[PDB]
């Protein structure tokens, strides 16, 4: 890494000079618990049908969604204290942290 | 070097983008300077589009309607 | 990789099913497409699979200026030695600039109105068209460099592109941390949390690690509770945009036409500043334009945004409620009665109890949102920690924050002391009128608004070079 610079590279790489991919792009992320997977390595819980998570069945996403998520949309509540740019900075601030690409088709 | 989530591509690196049209024109304008030029000729053969035939031809190639560099 | 259209569960697919008598989808042999996550070392039976992040962690505005070289430098404007970035060459918004156009094989823009044909947006993000209103914010940050650049090279004549391009950059990326630690996160943490997680800045320590945890990236999901179902458009006086006002979301999703043909992004900042965000209820979690209809215009079918940030915690192998409660050293229910006194909401908890058999499986995103909200804060305790915690790293471990030694000098510091984001709406739209004090407090049009001229400009004396 260069011993002086003024800028910041595009990548994020040489900002810890003692770990210079720190904080930089196309990494893993870090973990700050182990993870936990159906097959102790890759496999996600919910994958294989009847295979239990801790003793109990895994509830499918679109299920928890319908019973604890689903809402009557007229009532919304308006935040009489926070503006819709408040939403929007956060959306905009979380495209600066993350971006966990995907295959393509 | 395809960016994809929920099976949308978002960006691909290897497409001509549509400004990179204006480039050619300072390119072919005889009233630029040379190291204007030479600048977007540096940018251009980076890409592996070393002369302006293949600067117009990659443009071609990727939609781009290049017409009036005839 | 037929994922798209694909209910077969094959890898990299891990499509998620339909329950019986789903409200929406009566057909139970469809499913909600799901693309798993890609890993960072594929094919290993010795590591435990990791997932990847293609962007600089650091608060740099890498979402205007890119987090790789080839993807920055097609964003410059190479034709000229003032440091700008590049513009969209066939349209303009009121004579201001508009974002490139980006050349997709499968471009989604185009399928929001096919008459329009108004291609997606080419940012430092690759999802900058994602919704007009993430639009009109990028743009917003694209007009900003080009006029520091411009400024810049008004005061030092002798600058080269390179240095102007990087001396504006610099100042881009400090506004953004300015905005995001000063005025967003204590509204976010509330006052408690942000003293805790957050406190008084001493310098840089090249210990903190500043990389994002994979736990931040579903967990600073919660903002999906404060979207509202419409997107608002007002007018130079704040009152309704003459046709379609408050158009459903499910119309704007890859709407890039409605940033060229639909009024620009004033309509949109201003429907931003004068509307209330969505409150977080325990039992008015998330709009269904994002649970029920997120994407449908330019895909075969609706996506479930909640839904999708569950199964993706799964798909990353994230612990459950519970292993992060006491990550955070808080307490962690066993009980169904001990889920409703920490959630102080008894017929949650049993709905939670009903879905997950323990709070021990609940989602991080599942869980985290149902907490109730700390004081002056929109996030629960568990929220707090996990989000409160990674923005200590960024800042913390960023050697190039904008308040450690060396970055800037004592009087650009000053300088960018005074910097907001309504001043930014000023400098660079046709707006006159803009919010008061905290702008993401601010949201009821006259009461919380004044006018430009109170508001002083960024003064860059001090970035002169004799
Ligand atoms: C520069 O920052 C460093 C990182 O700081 C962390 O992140 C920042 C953003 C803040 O949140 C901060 O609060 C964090 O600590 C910082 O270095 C860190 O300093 C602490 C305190 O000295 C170190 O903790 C000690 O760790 C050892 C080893 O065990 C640890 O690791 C294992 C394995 O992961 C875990 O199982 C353990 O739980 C620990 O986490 C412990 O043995 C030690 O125990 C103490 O016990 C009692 C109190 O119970 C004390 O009386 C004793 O004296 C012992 O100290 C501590 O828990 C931490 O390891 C270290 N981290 C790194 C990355 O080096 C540094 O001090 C900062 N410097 C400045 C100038 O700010
Ligand atoms: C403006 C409307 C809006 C839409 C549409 C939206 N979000 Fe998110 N969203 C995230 C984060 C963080 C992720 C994970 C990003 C990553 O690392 O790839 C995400 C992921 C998503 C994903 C990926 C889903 C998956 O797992 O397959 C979609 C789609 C999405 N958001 C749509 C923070 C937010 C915040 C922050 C307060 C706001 C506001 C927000 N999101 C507002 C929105
Ligand atoms: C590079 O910068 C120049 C100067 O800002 C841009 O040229 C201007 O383009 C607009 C339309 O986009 C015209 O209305 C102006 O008259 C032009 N001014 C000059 C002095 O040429 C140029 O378009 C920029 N290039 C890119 C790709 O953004
Ligand atoms: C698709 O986009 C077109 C614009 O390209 C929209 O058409 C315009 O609609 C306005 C309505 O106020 C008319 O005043 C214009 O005359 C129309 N323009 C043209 C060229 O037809 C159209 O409304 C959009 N479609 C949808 C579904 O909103
Ligand atoms: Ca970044
Ligand atoms: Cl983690």
């Amino acid at each position: 890494c260069p011993e002086q610079d003024k800028y910041r590279t595009i990548t994020g790489m040489c900002n810890n000079r003692r770990s210079p991919t720190l904080g930089a792009s196309n990494r893993a992320f870090v973990r700050w618990l182990p993870a936990e997977y159906e097959d102790g390595f890759s496999l996600p819980y919910g994958w294989t049908p009847g295979v239990k998570r801790n003793g109990f069945p895994v509830a499918l996403a679109r299920a928890v969604s319908n019973e604890i998520v689903r809402f009557p949309t007229d009532q919304l509540t308006p935040d009489q204290e926070r503006s819709l740019m408040f939403m929007q900075w956060g959306q905009l601030l979380d495209h600066d942290l993350d971006f966990t690409p995907e295959p393509a088709a | 070097k395809v960016y994809s989530q929920n099976g949308l591509v978002l960006h691909d690196d290897a497409n001509f983008l549509e400004h990179e049209l204006s480039y050619i024109d300072v390119l072919l304008d005889k009233n630029a300077d040379q190291a204007t030029k030479d600048n977007l000729r540096s940018y251009f053969a980076d890409k592996g589009l070393h002369s302006i035939k293949d600067i117009i031809n990659k443009a071609k190639q990727d939609g781009f309607d290049v017409s009036k560099y005839e | 990789v037929n994922c798209e259209t694909s209910c077969v569960q094959q890898p990299p697919c891990f499509p998620l099913k339909i329950p019986p008598n789903d409200p929406r989808i009566k057909n139970q042999a469809d499913c909600i497409p799901f693309f798993r996550s890609c890993p960072a070392c594929p094919g290993s039976n010795i590591t435990i699979r990791n997932q990847i992040n293609a962007l600089t962690s650091f608060v740099d505005a890498s979402m205007v200026y890119g987090s790789e070289e080839p993807l920055a430098r097609n964003l410059r404007n190479m034709s000229n030695q003032l440091g700008l970035l590049a513009v969209n060459q066939r349209f303009q918004d009121n004579g201001r600039a508009l974002l490139p156009f980006d050349n997709l094989h499968d471009d989604p823009c185009l399928l929001t109105n096919r008459s329009a044909r108004i291609p997606c947006f080419l940012a430092g993000d690759t999802r900058s068209s994602e919704m007009p209103e993430l639009t009109s914010m990028h743009t917003l940050l694209l007009r900003e460099h080009n006029r520091l650049a411009t400024e810049l090279k008004s005061l030092n004549p002798r600058w080269d592109g390179e240095r102007l391009y990087q001396e504006a950059r610099k100042i881009v990326g400090a506004m953004v941390q300015i905005i995001t630690y000063r005025d967003y996160l204590p509204l976010v943490l509330g006052p408690t949390a942000m003293r805790k997680y957050l406190p008084t800045y001493r310098s840089y320590n090249d210990s903190v690690d500043p990389r994002i945890a994979n736990v931040f990236t579903n967990a600073f999901r919660y903002g999906h509770t404060l979207i509202q179902p419409f997107m608002f458009r007002l007018d130079n006086r704040y009152q309704p945009m003459e046709p379609n006002p408050r158009v459903p979301l499910s119309r704007v999703f890859f709407a890039s036409w409605r940033v060229v043909l639909e009024g620009g992004i004033d309509p949109i900042l201003r429907g931003l500043m004068a509307t209330p965000a969505k409150l977080n209820r325990q039992n008015q979690i998330a709009v269904d334009e994002i649970r029920e209809r997120l994407f449908e215009q330019v895909m075969r079918i609706g996506l479930d945004l909640p839904a999708l940030n569950m199964q993706r915690s799964r798909d990353h192998g994230l612990p459950g409620y519970n292993a992060w409660r006491r990550f955070c050293g808080l307490p962690q229910p066993e009980t169904v009665g001990q889920l409703g006194t920490v959630l102080r909401n008894l017929k949650l908890a049993r709905k939670l109890m009903e879905q997950y058999g323990t709070p021990n499986n609940i989602d991080i995103w599942m869980g985290g949102v149902s907490e109730p909200l700390k004081r002056k804060g929109r996030v629960g305790p568990l929220l707090a920690c996990i989000i409160g915690t990674q923005f200590r790293k960024l800042r913390d471990g960023d050697r190039f924050w904008w308040e450690n030694e060396g970055v800037f000098s004592m009087q650009q510091r000053q300088a960018l002391a005074q910097i907001s984001l309504p001043r930014i709406i000023c400098d660079n739209t046709g707006i006159t009128t803009v919010s008061k004090n905290n702008i993401f407090m601010s949201n009821s049009y006259p009461r919380d608004f004044v006018n430009c001229s109170t508001l002083p400009a960024l003064n860059l004396a001090s970035w002169r070079e004799a």
